[PDB]
């Protein structure tokens, strides 16, 4: 057969998901990339990143637990 | 294999920044290998970040490690569940203390559960369940370097996720029912993704059934590896242009709303034709409350025609379907709906998505390892409104 029947139920929903269902990450190791200022500027970049707003970002990987915080680093 | 980095207040900034101004709300993934001499947490670096976010005005939501189960393993570090929780707690109470006190926090960012990940998982809810506001795990079907095309397009692997899902839930369910759901991090491959694969058109049928089963079976959220960066599942590439998954993943987001509905073939078997519906999306200005969004993704290789159960039948439906750009086939990295190839119109502008409106009563072809969207105007179902 080419042709298939599909079943919709429809009384009621069965879950409700997050206006920011589908979100996105960076991975933390790219902290370590010498240009990460100047990637995230990209107005192409961020022109996607608007696309798929609203969404949250999680910054976060394998690095996560091998990064720290430097005041004193400009 | 992995030593310590530092970065800056100006780091910080610049990914703020992008969060803020692109609409988006930050988790961040704080370090929870800085440790005492009694192997608790030493919040104490923690402390000058989120006393610089404060001074900032930032507002953010946190996390602390990542995928702890393998510390021992990536660190020589044993951490136990009951343990991490008290420090989840620990970092509550800091969070309490700073100028937004009612910051998200969530965790434990867990791999995908096999026997031990599934028990540190099981103590850290017991232990610290209380002030985490979602439970985060991650998750992939393969490595990068074993996964070969006809994996991608493999029913069969795409159905372990589902238990993957649900053992989690089990746990859940046995410590802290009705605790939200989410997925932390996850792709198609890990080891940086399949290459010449994990790029291309043939990604998106692991990354649309996700969504599918990952919405019906109660995940909240979705968070995709990688938005961009060095691994080959970006969704944008090195050169800040979109693959295959970000335009099916920017088309998910104009046209699937928030309620959940179901699908199913009426025979026995649909491994190779999957479908997933919920509600329309209700901001799009084309549509209202109570339109239907049926997605759809065939593993057959030859086209199938869907027909809809009545009174949908005699609906009026826009077609969304999405083909690779040829010459290169599945493994191509351009992509078209409905006979335009998508592309950005320059760097500060994204196409219009044009849908192709269909004669009341058209049946719904959907060509061999292709998939598609199908929004069913005034289906007018109760449930949707
Ligand atoms: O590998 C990835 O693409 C991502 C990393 O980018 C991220 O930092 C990290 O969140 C993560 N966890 C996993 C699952 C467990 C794992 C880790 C590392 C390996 C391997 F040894 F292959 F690298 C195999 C399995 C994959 N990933």
């Amino acid at each position: 057969q080419d042709v298939v029947d599909l079943d919709f139920f429809t009384q009621e929903p069965l879950h409700l998901v997050s206006p920011s269902f589908l979100s996105v990450t960076i991975d933390a190791n790219l902290a370590t990339d010498p240009r990460f200022l100047i990637l995230l500027g990209s107005p192409k970049l961020r022109t996607l990143a608007r696309g798929l707003s609203p969404a949250y970002l999680r910054f976060g990987g394998t690095k996560t637990d091998f990064l720290i915080f430097d005041p004193k680093k400009e | 294999k992995f030593k310590n980095s530092t970065y800056s207040r100006s780091s910080v900034d610049v990914l703020y920044t992008f969060a803020n101004c692109s609409g988006l709300d930050l988790i961040f993934g704080l370090n929870a290998l800085l440790r005492t001499a009694d192997l608790q947490w030493n919040s104490s670096n923690a402390q000058l970040l989120l006393d610089y976010c404060s001074s900032k005005g930032y507002n953010i939501s946190w996390e602390l490690g990542n995928e702890p189960n393998s510390f021992l393993k990536k660190a020589d570090i044993f951490i136990n569940g009951s343990q991490l929780g008290e420090d989840f707690i620990q970092l509550h109470k800091l969070l309490r203390k700073s100028t937004f006190k009612n910051a998200k926090l969530y965790g434990p960012d867990v791999g995908q559960p096999r026997r031990k990940t599934a028990k540190m998982l099981k103590s850290f809810l017991k232990a610290g369940g209380e002030v985490i506001d979602s439970v985060t795990w991650h998750h992939y079907y393969l490595n990068g370097r074993t996964a070969t095309r006809e994996d991608f397009l493999n029913p069969d692997v795409l159905d372990i996720f589902i238990s993957s899902v649900q053992k989690v839930f089990q746990v859940v369910e046995s410590t802290r029912p009705g605790k939200k759901v989410w997925l932390g991090e996850t792709s198609s491959a890990y080891g940086g993704g399949a290459p010449l694969l994990s790029d291309t058109f043939a990604a998106g049928f692991m990354w649309l059934d996700k969504l599918g089963l990952s919405a019906r079976m109660g995940i909240e959220v979705v968070m995709r590896q990688v938005f961009f960066g060095a691994g080959n599942y970006h969704l944008v590439d090195e050169n800040f242009d979109p693959l295959p998954d970000y335009w099916l993943s920017l088309l998910f987001k104009k046209l699937v709303g928030t309620k959940v509905l179901m699908a199913s073939v009426q025979g026995s078997k649909r491994r190779k034709l999957r479908v997933y519906l919920h509600c329309t999306n209700t901001d799009n200005p084309r549509y209202k409350e109570g339109d239907l969004t049926l997605y759809a993704i065939n593993l057959h290789n030859v086209t199938k025609y869907l027909r809809l159960p009545y009174p949908f039948s005699n609906k009026q439906v826009d077609k969304y379907l999405l083909r690779p750009l040829g010459p290169h086939g599945l493994l191509s990295k351009s992509v078209q709906l409905n006979g335009l190839t998508l592309k950005m119109v320059d760097d500060q502008t994204l196409p219009p998505l044009m849908e192709k409106p269909l004669r009341p009563g058209s049946s719904l072809g959907l060509p061999a390892f292709s998939y598609s969207f199908f929004v069913i105007r005034n289906a007018k179902v109760a449930a949707c409104i």
